[PDB]
RNA sequence: GGAGAGGUA
DNA sequence: GGGTATTCGCCGCGTACCTCTCCTAGCCCGCAAGTATCCTATTCCTTGCAGCGGT
DNA sequence: ACCGCTGCAAGGAATAGGATACTTGCGGGCTAATGGCGGCGAATACCC
């Protein structure tokens, strides 16, 4: 029987936050890699498939 | 698509909830209920006493 | 009552019995008259013929 | 039938029932229901010993069908295993349910796969679309359209 | 619960009183239904029963 | 760029660490995982590098999400097996650097 | 908004 | 093959009004996973002193 | 005689156990029909 009922909740928002941090990335631009072919292509070659 | 047209022509019919199926574009003018017979069935009138 | 066979034994012996007044069901009285208070309303069953 | 035709195969068995306060018990009942078979036990509030102890056992092909919780889902190796057999698919992720059809397979052996279903107007109506999705789709590349069915 | 009181509640045949007579009231407790369940249709009854 | 890999249980990060280990086997690469197999005198060396920065790649369960790792140059997040997490998991990491 | 029981004509 | 009688299930089942009663559904807590900390206690590992060896 | 080696006291150390708080799923409890006729397609089986 003790498994009733009466528990609350949102002791914390998350809304604001997520907000927060998606308009941050959206602010702020990402890292624009660096590609080489030979050094790639060498990896690929570890690729036994 | 073929659930908007005519829901339950497909022997599946998706619904809702309770297992009743959802009224298509058909069920508004299929049948006893829809818009075709609903003009010539019974409609109530103002004006009137009994 | 509840019985319990003791697992050990051959089939058929008791480990132990219990028993208690479970509640189950509140079934309606029929008043002195032959009228079942259903809900403040007076209800009556009439006998069926099958 | 489903644990014969496995067993005859001579891999072994996933039977999952996914409640631990009675695993004991449906484990005998499985075990006199197929007598033949070779049961363990594995569940994930075990001492943290004897459950490395059943899946290395397990791993070693030294019983035939395991009782398990879903702590199977973590995705272990032994392809032997070749059969699941949920018992009560009506409280079941639908997600996780493709996860445990990927559990068996794993081989070039045809792996079998029955999901036990209660009877089927008792079940919640969204049990049922979701088994009539995992009924609809049995193939590969299916695991996608079964997300656009979650 | 939910079987006796679906039966004694909602039932072709626990039906409510005509109270505005004794008469009534004593004519509509001897009432002998030929419908309800298990029984014969209002609609598909022919001329011998 | 300090790529970070995240997986949600300790087997998976075990499998993930050898598939990372044999397929790096010829790069000047550090390859590590942290979970809770791991002892706290390793925890306690391998969370402090990764601020001095000679592991590369990083591989772990929620341990990287206890609000004391702090890599010097993130560049690459990698999460497997994703319906877990919830949100706030998932997005801890980006918390750190925005434009990751 | 539906199903069921009645009752009148 | 192919005309042809034949039966069987699926679905339609026939005015107007009045009275009264029955109707289901979302979510909190439980379950199973899984993960993290946090003490605790509890054994385990490692070290340092007590005491005998001897040739 | 005195370090050299050993056996035991201890102390810390590490680790199981059993708390707590976090995620996914999802359900369970719980408040909030066997008294009928007709048409027609299906499905015949049926004789050709």
């Amino acid at each position: 029987s003790r498994a009733r009922q009466k528990a609350a909740e949102k002791v914390r928002d998350v809304a604001a936050e997520l907000l927060d941090i998606y308009a941050q990335r959206a602010a702020k631009e990402g890292f624009a890699f660096k590609h080489d072919r030979e050094q790639y292509q060498l990896f690929c070659d570890s690729f036994p498939f | 698509v073929d659930a908007l047209l005519d829901n339950g022509r497909r022997g599946r019919a998706i619904t809702g909830s309770n297992k009743r199926p959802l009224k298509s574009l058909a069920d508004m003018i299929k049948g006893k209920q829809g818009r075709f017979r609903q003009n010539l069935l019974g409609k109530r009138v103002d004006y009137s006493g009994r | 009552r509840l019985v319990i066979y003791e697992r050990e034994a051959p089939e058929g012996t008791v480990k132990d019995i219990k028993e208690q007044e479970v509640y189950m069901g509140e079934i309606p009285l029929m008043t002195d008259n032959g009228t079942f208070v259903i809900n403040g309303t007076e209800r009556v069953i009439v006998s069926q013929l099958h | 039938e489903a644990i014969l035709r496995e067993i005859l195969r001579g891999g072994q068995v996933y039977y999952l029932y996914n409640d631990v306060e009675n695993i004991q018990k449906a484990a005998e009942r499985l075990a006199e229901l197929v007598p033949e078979a070779r049961i363990a036990i594995g569940h994930g509030q075990m001492r943290e010993r004897e459950l490395e102890r059943v899946m290395n056992d397990f791993h070693h092909q030294r019983f035939n069908v395991l009782v398990c919780t879903t702590i199977i889902e973590t995705g272990i190796d032994i392809p032997t295993a070749n059969t699941i057999i949920i018992e009560r698919a009506d409280h079941f992720g639908l997600a996780q349910l493709h996860q445990l059809r990927g559990r068996v397979g794993r081989s070039h052996h045809q792996a079998y796969a029955w999901l036990l279903t209660p009877h089927p107007k008792a079940m919640t109506t969204d049990a049922q679309k979701r088994l009539e999705a995992i009924a609809s789709l049995e193939d590969l590349g299916a695991g996608f359209a079964l997300a656009t069915h979650d | 619960s939910a079987a006796v009181k679906e039966f004694f509640g909602s039932s072709q045949l626990s039906q409510f009183m005509d109270q505005n007579n004794p008469l009534s009231e004593i004519t509509h407790k001897r009432r002998i239904s030929a419908l309800g369940p298990g029984g014969l249709t209002r609609e598909r009854a022919g001329f011998e029963v | 760029k300090q790529v970070a890999v995240l997986v949600p249980t300790t087997l998976l990060a075990q499998q993930h660490y050898d598939n990372f280990r044999d397929r790096f086997a010829n790069w000047p690469v550090r390859i590590e995982m942290i979970s809770r197999f791991r002892s706290a005198k390793e925890q306690t060396q391998i969370l402090a590098e990764v601020a001095e920065g000679k592991i590369d790649i990083l591989i772990g369960t929620h341990k990287l999400l206890q609000s004391d790792v702090k890599f010097k140059d993130l560049g690459l997040l990698i999460v497997d097996e994703e319906h877990r997490f919830g949100v706030r998991h998932k997005e801890r990491i980006k918390a750190m650097r925005a434009n990751v």
